[PDB]
């Protein structure tokens, strides 16, 4: 919102060198921020590229940055028999960079290294490096956990297990607060991809020149799987780190796999020790979700919550199936252990093939207003495709889907405008965040700096009522009275470091409705509809008030009495003088209107007293826990006095609760409501008339929808009152209506067989099969269902049917009694049923089944050919029955009834010639 | 009698036709000083307009091109008409149909994109004689045919290629007792030629390479396949068939980065004299997205020919991807030559269509009309067919608004096939009577308002019918009782004018229209499809509902089945609304309690055959049952792959059938021909 967009400062680097590949925020000891930026195709001293890292500090021209000295050379160290080697060639070093304290970390994903013994070797392979770099002492140090020193021929006898070779470690990184290094190495174990930690106290002191072997005492790696699901998925394509269990000795990282499970994508939050809290599942193959992830509590209440990105997801249009876009997700982190579910919130790029979400960097609170900020780029966004950057605000309930702010590329097409981002971060000391946006392809980088931002406060007060026939003042030099009024109008501005010389303009105009030769109402001093004042709030903590007089034109001047006279005040900034550049930015309520009118029916005191009534009623008033409810609000409005300037409805909705729509019988049909979330709670507001005449009665019909609210309780409290803008007796009564909340479930059971009917010919007899299905659909969850399944017969030799074996799914687990198949094997009408002969009782159980769940138990069996032919002439039927039921609700007041219910299953036998 | 047209723009002859398609305007001077000027024609009429003074334009759809199609593919025609030149008034729509048909022996292109990857090694000893094998089958299909080849490994570099030691450069089968190639990402072989046998002759001077990682850069070799045209030759007037044989994954757009690439795919061709894809190493794999594209822009139909162990893989990409088909490979690509045969048939049982330079301004809605006159609104695809069948899709194409761009185009093709229909469009909002038009005329006050179409257009200040009073007493409300303007405007010289708003335009007789106060759906006006008047939302062609959110599409309700939403189910707003009891998914597919096909469904040998039941009386008789009725007498597969069963006829006498999936689906029965009856 508040990015200073044309004062930008450049830094460029080397031709060629992706200067701004990557990019991070870097603080001395001294306190002063520079930034340091990754050119990962810097040419080397060998005339060859091998990567390179500048440290750039803050001068507001920007310009040519100085380099940090690396080891560049390739190593050789023989130890034994075998010959340790390093490959520095196109390394990319500075394909990522990250400060942490007073250190730079830079890293080479693409450095290869091999070990030879003889004729055998542990092949040549990009196995990554990081470079450590103190600069103010001048310390340096090196991290590669992905270097071995097994044969190739072990790798092949043990099918590549824990196959470090082609990690490339340091594709991704970030450093804890506690100074704990996390490499991403999506290559890692055969391009399963893993992660390698350590504390960056241990790298500097484990680090030994002349040994490029060696390992860090207190590393830590993930680990490999043999899970399908898993292979190729680039797990550590990029990583961050946060808050997500609650503990806060701990720290859980958050890692991206955007090919996991056949391209569908994927990103994981693990703890310390690497297991799995949540997995976060891709919407759609070959989008990439999980290319960038950020860590940052964007709704203010604390907790930290998760961003994706999707670069490459496609969304439909009417000419393109497959419209390639980019694709933002937020998932809020809810209160104790439970799951982030789906998206609070779907960002989508609007330009074809711009790779939305490629990047995303918390901004902190750019605009300083309680809330956190994120930047999302599109390094091929806009209708130019030159590439954008678009800011998005924090608000109560997480985002604005809407940007605030969106930043176009200075550079040529092609620079990759927003392919790297960092916010957060303080620049140049004026107490607003900045960011810092790289631009590889044109090998420089921008800097935006946040202005200041203005709060502005109006407020407006005026009379309720004018009475023409009461002349207390003077036309100014003459003497012709006149019934004038005062008009007080104050005006506020608070924000953070804004400058102690602030002013601004404040114009009032007196009856804006009214055209310019019709204003029924002039100042009594320069007898004009309006005038504009300078106020001074330079350093004013206060807002500033002043009073000025108007007065109301002749009686027989102008016609109109009816009509209310409306006041404006619009407030702004002076100006910018000869060279431009402003300085702050200026929001908030910078314009308001409030009005006046002649006294009419107020009876012989000319003073208006309503007499507000108001009575309230709820449809469909039970509440389902976890439903998509629809209350409406039936309410009647009344005025047994006398006439209310400005009269509305105010109902204060509760968290759930969201208005749809309303509806009056007048014969006006529809209401003219505006939803107003500026009150500490959602209220709505709709005029029922200006003035409410006498005797007047206004029945309202609202329907609101009460979202999901878990945490709502027994009941919820929705508050009604109609206001008014009078002195005397402004308000109705306050209804307040408490709408009961209780928690319902309907569980289906369904049965069947296969096949339905059944002939049969003159080892084993025919198969049949009763399948049993439970599917939750009611609004609740269940707990501690039970199913009980009676099926005819023990599988015995006397027996008509023989029980191959049960399969339940979803979850369902069942114990028979007596056991089914008893031998090995894989996997009139008679009614032959559970009543005539023995019964086999199966019993399952379910611990938990959500909304739209289901489960299925499938009983296979077959007849017994010696018993079907006792009795060669009848007809049989064969009959099973199931009862079910629940135990609970996992609800705080749920009184209704615990799901129940019975089903049957029938098959009939056919003679056959 | 009173209507939209009246009560709302009665200012200017382009406002009236603003208001509403029916609205016409009357321009005659002579009109009785009162009586509403923008009123329906029959009521402009009633009042004796002058009928050469009524403006009321109407919108159509004429046919430029007309050409019937063709019968033999020996130009070809398959779709008709070729061009419409459409003219629509603001906020008009109108409707169109197209006949989309493939026309039999068709010419044919086949390019063969095959992995030859160390795992395929003993597929080319398997292939060493396809083409002209493959000539003999494909010449029953088609009387002309050319075909070609083209062969892929992985792009060239580390971590995808070996690099040590330095003679696995050289021959990455350095460890194994064989030498293969150097490492390759793609290579064209053979140009699309009628000499089937020198596919043959170059088969055998193939070979394989070597690389580390499972999955391949097949979607570098599709992608530069489809875009170098003149290097493949591709026929204008030809099906083009792209075989695609892989035996594992596939990578993607962003999967570079491994290999230090970054540089985003061009969609350019790159394949020089030498017939290798030279930007290999140097440029990033293509999305989906700019894949899809090409394939549509250059009519191919990608054929995914892969292994069972990576099917599911490749099903879901032919899903996103419109015009391919997926075959199940054998391991050594054995029945590769049956699998081309049954893609082709299985490619060519769908037309799809798809629209291209759609402008904004313009929104579609489609209604298939398929096999019999089964009519299916919100689609634009007809499957189950054979190659000459003929279908029609009925289309309409509202404006919103009136564009400034007074000429623009759009083209509805079928998917994979060059023919196609472009719609021109052309706008008519303004009136034939603003050309005469009289500005600073003596009719209006001295010169304060322009006079066109026999009404005053005042200037600023001024108000009235010849603009006469300018600020200085008549009904500015519908009753005596309500309030003045609606409290939106103020009653200068007998006559609302509405108050300015930050947030649109109000306007009305009485300032009661808004522009800005309609519902929103996801902090979007109408769903962001549809125009807001008065309050309410008008919806676009493809868009229905209060809110403009529900879909008049049917698309995605439809399944591989063939009816929409499988069996039972209303389709709404895009997603289906199960009805039959216990089924469920996103087409109720699902359905594990449904009385099984071979039970209830079994009326093929009673609805149609010995006509008895239900369906009699109703038009669904032969809806749900259209199966193949086979004559087949007792195979040797009694239950295996199907499902089935027997019941008593009517005489007390069995009737063996059998019918369910094989792979998919195939809805084929195979009923047996003589009944077995019993005497008691
Ligand atoms: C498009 O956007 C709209 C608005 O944002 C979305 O509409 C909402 O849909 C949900 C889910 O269906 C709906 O939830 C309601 O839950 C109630 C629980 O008590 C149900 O009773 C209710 O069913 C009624 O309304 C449905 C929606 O109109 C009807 O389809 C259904 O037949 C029911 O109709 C009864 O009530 C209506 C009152 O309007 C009455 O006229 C009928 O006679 C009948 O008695 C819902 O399922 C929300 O209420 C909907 N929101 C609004 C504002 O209506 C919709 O989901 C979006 N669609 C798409 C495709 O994106
Ligand atoms: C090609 O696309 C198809 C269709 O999308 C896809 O098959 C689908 O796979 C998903 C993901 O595995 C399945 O969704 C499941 O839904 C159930 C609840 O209905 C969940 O419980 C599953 O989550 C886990 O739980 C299971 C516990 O038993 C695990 O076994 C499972 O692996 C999950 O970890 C899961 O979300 C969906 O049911 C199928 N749909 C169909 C029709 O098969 C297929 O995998 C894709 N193939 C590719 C990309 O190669
Ligand atoms: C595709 O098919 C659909 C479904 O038939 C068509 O929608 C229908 O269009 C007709 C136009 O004549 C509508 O007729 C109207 O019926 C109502 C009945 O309530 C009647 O009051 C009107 O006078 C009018 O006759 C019909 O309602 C409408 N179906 C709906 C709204 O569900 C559509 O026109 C076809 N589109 C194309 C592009 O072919
Ligand atoms: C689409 O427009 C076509 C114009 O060709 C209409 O076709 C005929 O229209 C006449 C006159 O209204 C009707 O009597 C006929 O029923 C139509 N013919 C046929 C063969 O259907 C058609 O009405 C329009 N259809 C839709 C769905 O909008
Ligand atoms: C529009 O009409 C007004 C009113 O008739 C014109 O105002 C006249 O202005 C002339 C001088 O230009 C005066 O001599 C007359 O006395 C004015 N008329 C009246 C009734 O007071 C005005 O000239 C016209 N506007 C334009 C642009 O031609
Ligand atoms: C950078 O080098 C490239 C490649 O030689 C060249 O095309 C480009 O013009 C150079 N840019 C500048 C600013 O010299
Ligand atoms: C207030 O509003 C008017 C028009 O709305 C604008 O032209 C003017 O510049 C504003 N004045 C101030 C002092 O904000
Ligand atoms: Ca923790
Ligand atoms: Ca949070
Ligand atoms: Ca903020
Ligand atoms: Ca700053
Ligand atoms: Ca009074
Ligand atoms: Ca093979
Ligand atoms: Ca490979
Ligand atoms: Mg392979």
């Amino acid at each position: 919102l508040n990015l200073d967009p044309v004062q930008l400062t450049f830094y460029a680097g080397p031709n060629g060198s992706q200067f701004g590949f990557s990019l991070d925020f870097h603080k001395d000891s001294h306190g002063r921020v520079a930034i340091v930026v990754g050119a990962p195709r810097t040419l080397g001293p060998s005339q060859e590229e091998t990567g390179g890292v500048f440290l750039c500090p803050w001068r507001a021209e920007g310009g040519q940055c100085p380099s940090l000295l690396f080891d560049l050379r390739d190593e050789t160290r023989n130890v034994g028999s075998q010959t340790l080697q390093t490959f520095k060639a196109r390394q990319g070093l500075g394909a990522s960079v990250v400060s942490w304290s007073d250190v730079i970390v830079a890293c080479a994903p693409w450095q290869h290294w091999n070990v030879l013994e003889k004729t055998e070797e542990a092949e040549k392979t990009p196995v990554g490096s990081c470079f450590l770099a103190q600069p103010e002492s001048g310390r340096r140090a090196e991290y590669s956990p992905c270097r071995g020193n097994t044969l190739s021929r072990i790798y092949v006898e043990n099918d590549f297990s824990w196959d470090k070779r082609y990690c490339e470690a340091g594709f991704s990184s970030v450093v804890t607060q506690a100074g704990e290094l996390v490499l991403g190495a999506p290559g890692g174990y055969y391009f399963l991809g893993l992660l390698a930690q350590a504390p960056v106290a241990d790298i500097f002191s484990s680090y030994r020149p002349g040994i490029l072997l060696w390992h860090v005492s207190s590393q830590s790696l993930s680990f490999d799987s043999s899970n399908p699901e898993y292979f190729d998925g680039y797990w550590g394509y990029s990583v961050a780190v946060g808050e997500f269990d609650g503990d806060l000795n701990t720290t859980e990282y958050v890692v991206g796999a955007p090919t996991w499970s056949w391209t569908l994508g994927a990103v994981e939050i693990l703890d310390s020790y690497y297991q799995r809290l949540h997995r976060l599942r891709g919407e759609q193959m070959a989008s990439y979700f999980g290319h960038s992830v950020a860590v940052t509590d964007v709704n203010g209440d604390g907790r930290h919550d998760l961003l994706v990105g999707a670069p490459l997801y496609m969304e439909s249009r009417a000419d393109r199936k497959l419209a390639e876009v980019g694709r933002v997700y937020l998932f809020l982190q809810p209160r104790g252990p439970h799951a982030l579910g789906a998206p609070s919130l779907l960002l989508t790029g609007t330009q074809l093939y711009g790779r939305f979400g490629s990047a995303i960097a918390p901004l902190g609170d750019l605009d300083r207003d309680g809330y956190n900020d994120i930047a999302v780029a599109a390094p091929y966004g806009g209708p130019s495709g030159r590439g954008q950057v678009l800011v998005f605000l924090g608000q109560s309930e997480g985002l604005r889907s809407r940007p605030s702010q969106v930043l176009d590329s200075p550079f040529p097409t092609g620079s990759a405008f927003g392919f790297s981002l960092r916010g957060a971060v303080d620049i140049d000391d004026n107490g607003y965040p900045d960011l810092i946006v790289g631009a590889y392809g044109a090998n420089q980088v921008a800097v935006y700096r946040a202005q200041p931002v203005v709060k502005a406060s109006v407020q407006l007060l005026v009379q309720d009522s004018l009475n023409p026939a009461v002349k207390s003042c003077v036309l100014p030099q003459t003497k012709t009275p006149v019934s004038c009024f005062n008009i007080q109008m104050c005006v506020g501005a608070t924000g953070h470091n804004i400058p102690q010389k602030l002013s601004l303009n404040a114009e009032l105009q007196l009856d804006r409705q009214k055209p310019r030769q019709g204003r029924r109402v002039l100042l009594l001093g320069s007898q004009q509809a309006g005038t504009t004042l300078n106020l001074d709030l330079g350093g004013k903590h206060s807002p500033i008030c002043h009073t000025t007089m108007a007065f109301l034109r002749d009686e027989a001047d102008f016609r109109d009495k009816l009509s209310p006279i409306v006041l404006s005040l619009n407030v702004s900034l002076p100006p910018t003088e000869a060279g431009m550049a402003p300085a702050v930015v200026l929001h908030g309520d910078t314009h308001v209107q409030e009005q006046t009118r002649i006294v009419l029916d107020c009876g012989e005191d000319d003073v208006c007293v309503p007499q507000l009534q108001l009575t309230a009623s709820v449809t469909g008033s039970p509440l389902l826990v976890g439903a998509d409810n629809v209350l409406e609000l039936q309410m009647d409005a009344a005025n047994e006095g006398e006439g209310a300037y400005e009269a509305e409805l105010a109902v204060h909705l509760p968290q759930g609760a969201h208005y749809m729509r309303a509806l009056s019988n007048v014969e006006f049909e529809r209401l003219i409501c505006n939803q107003k979330k500026e009150n500490e709670t959602r209220v709505v507001l709709c005029e029922l008339g200006n003035p409410m005449k006498k005797n007047a009665q206004i029945g309202i019909a609202m329907l609101v929808s009460v979202g999901n609210l878990e945490e709502a309780g027994e009941s919820v409290s929705f508050q009604l009152q109609i206001r008014s803008k009078n002195s005397q007796n402004p308000n109705s009564k306050i209804v307040l209506l408490d709408v009961p909340v209780r928690a319902e479930a309907q569980v289906e059971l369904r049965g069947n067989s296969f096949p339905a009917s059944l002939v049969v010919a003159a080892s084993w007899g025919p198969k049949v099969e009763h399948t049993y299905e439970l599917h939750n659909n009611g609004p609740g969850t269940v707990n501690g269902l039970h199913l009980s399944i009676h099926l005819p017969g023990q599988s015995q030799p006397s027996d008509l049917l023989y029980i191959l074996d049960i399969q339940p799914q979803g979850g369902l687990q069942c114990f028979p009694q007596p056991p089914v198949n008893p031998l090995k094997v894989d996997w009139d009408p008679v009614l032959v049923s559970c009543d005539s002969a023995p019964c086999t009782v199966v019993q399952c159980d379910l611990q938990e089944m959500a909304r739209g769940q289901r489960a299925m138990v499938t009983v296979l069996a077959f007849l017994w050919l010696p018993s079907l032919y006792q009795r060669p002439l009848d007809q049989f039927v064969l009959q099973s029955h199931a009862w079910f039921n629940v135990s609970s609700l996992p609800y705080a007041v749920p009184p209704l009834s615990l799901p129940r219910g019975e089903a049957q299953v029938w098959t009939q036998l056919l003679r056959a010639c | 009698g009173p209507n939209i047209c009246t009560t709302r723009g009665v200012s200017s002859c382009q406002q009236c036709l603003a208001v509403s398609p029916m609205c016409a305007w009357c321009s005659d001077e002579a009109l009785p000083l009162g009586s509403p000027r923008c009123d329906l024609k029959e009521n402009l009429l009633k009042d004796n307009c002058a009928p050469e003074s009524i403006e009321f334009p109407v919108s159509e759809a004429r046919v430029l091109e007309d050409r019937p199609l063709s019968d033999k593919g020996s130009q070809v025609t398959q779709v008709s008409p070729q061009r419409i030149a459409l003219r629509l008034r603001p906020d008009d729509s109108k409707n169109f149909s197209i006949q989309v048909r493939q026309v039999e022996d068709y010419p044919v292109d086949i390019y063969y994109l095959m992995d030859l990857s160390y795992s395929m090694k003993d597929d080319l000893w398997s292939i060493q004689n396809l083409g002209t094998k493959l000539a003999t089958q494909m010449r029953k299909l088609t009387s002309n045919l050319r075909i070609g080849f083209g062969a892929f490994v992985d792009k060239p570099v580390s971590p995808y290629m070996y690099i040590s030691p330095p003679e696995a450069l050289e021959n990455p089968c350095y460890d194994m007792k064989t030498t293969c190639l150097p490492m390759f990402g793609y290579k064209h072989v053979l140009t699309l030629t009628d000499q089937v046998t020198r596919f043959n002759e170059e088969v055998k001077k193939q070979s394989v390479s070597r690389n580390r990682d499972a999955p391949e850069g097949g979607f570098d070799a599709i992608m530069q396949a489809t875009v170098c045209d003149e290097k493949i030759g591709w026929r204008n007037d030809a099906s083009h068939l792209l075989v695609f044989t892989t035996d594992a994954k596939t990578h993607i757009a962003l999967d570079g980065r491994l290999a230090g690439i970054v540089q985003p795919n061009d969609g350019q061709c790159h394949v020089g004299s030498d017939n290798h894809y030279s930007a290999s190493t140097t440029m990033d794999y293509p999305s989906l997205g700019l894949m899809t594209e090409k394939l549509s822009q250059k009519n191919i139909n990608l054929i995914f020919a892969v292994t069972e162990n990576v099917v599911n893989l490749y099903q879901n990409y032919s899903e996103l991807i419109p015009g391919t088909t997926v075959g199940v490979l054998s391991m050594d690509s054995s029945n590769v030559l049956q699998l081309i045969v049954d893609a082709y048939g299985k490619i060519r049982s769908k037309v799809e269509l798809e629209v291209r330079d759609l402008p904004e301004e313009l929104s579609l809605s489609f209604n298939a009309t398929c096999l019999n006159n089964e009519v299916i609104p919100g689609l634009k695809s007809c499957m189950g067919l054979k190659i000459g069948d003929t279908v029609s899709f009925s289309i309409e194409a509202k404006v919103r608004g009136c564009p400034q761009e007074k000429e623009k185009s759009f083209t509805i093709k079928p998917v994979g096939f060059k023919d196609s229909l472009i719609v021109q469009v052309t706008f008519d909002c303004d009136c034939a009577c603003q050309a005469q038009a009289e500005p600073n005329s003596h009719r209006c006050n001295n010169g304060n308002g322009t006079f066109e179409c026999g009404v005053c257009r005042c200037g600023p200040g001024w108000l009235g019918s010849q603009c006469e009073c300018s600020e200085e007493q008549d009904e500015c409300s519908p009753r005596e009782g309500q309030p003045v303007c609606s409290q939106r405007g103020e009653c200068l010289c007998g006559q609302c004018v509405c108050h300015s708003s930050d947030f649109g335009k109000i306007t009305g007789k009485y300032c009661e229209c808004d522009d800005f106060s309609c519902v929103r759906y996801k902090g979007e006006m109408c769903s962001g499809h549809g125009q807001c008047s008065c309050g309410d939302c008008l919806c676009d062609s493809d868009w229905t509902g209060y809110y403009c959110n529900c879909t008049t599409r049917t698309d995605t309700c439809m399944s591989s089945n063939g009816l929409l939403c499988s069996g039972r189910g209303k389709c709404e707003c895009g997603s289906c609304v199960c009805i039959q009891p216990g089924s469920y998914g996103d087409t109720c597919e699902k359905c594990p309690t449904c009385p099984d096909a071979c039970t209830f469904k079994k009326e093929c040998v009673e609805c149609k055959k010995f006509d008895r039941g239900a369906l009699h009386d109703e038009n669904t008789c032969n809806r749900y049952c259209r199966d193949e009725i086979e004559s087949v007498k007792e195979l040797k597969d009694t239950g295996k792959d199907a499902v089935n069963c027997t019941y008593k006829n009517e005489d007390d006498c069995v009737v063996r059938f059998q019918y369910y999936e094989d792979s998919s689906g195939k809805s084929i029965l195979y009923v047996v021909e003589e009944p077995e009856c019993c005497k008691g």
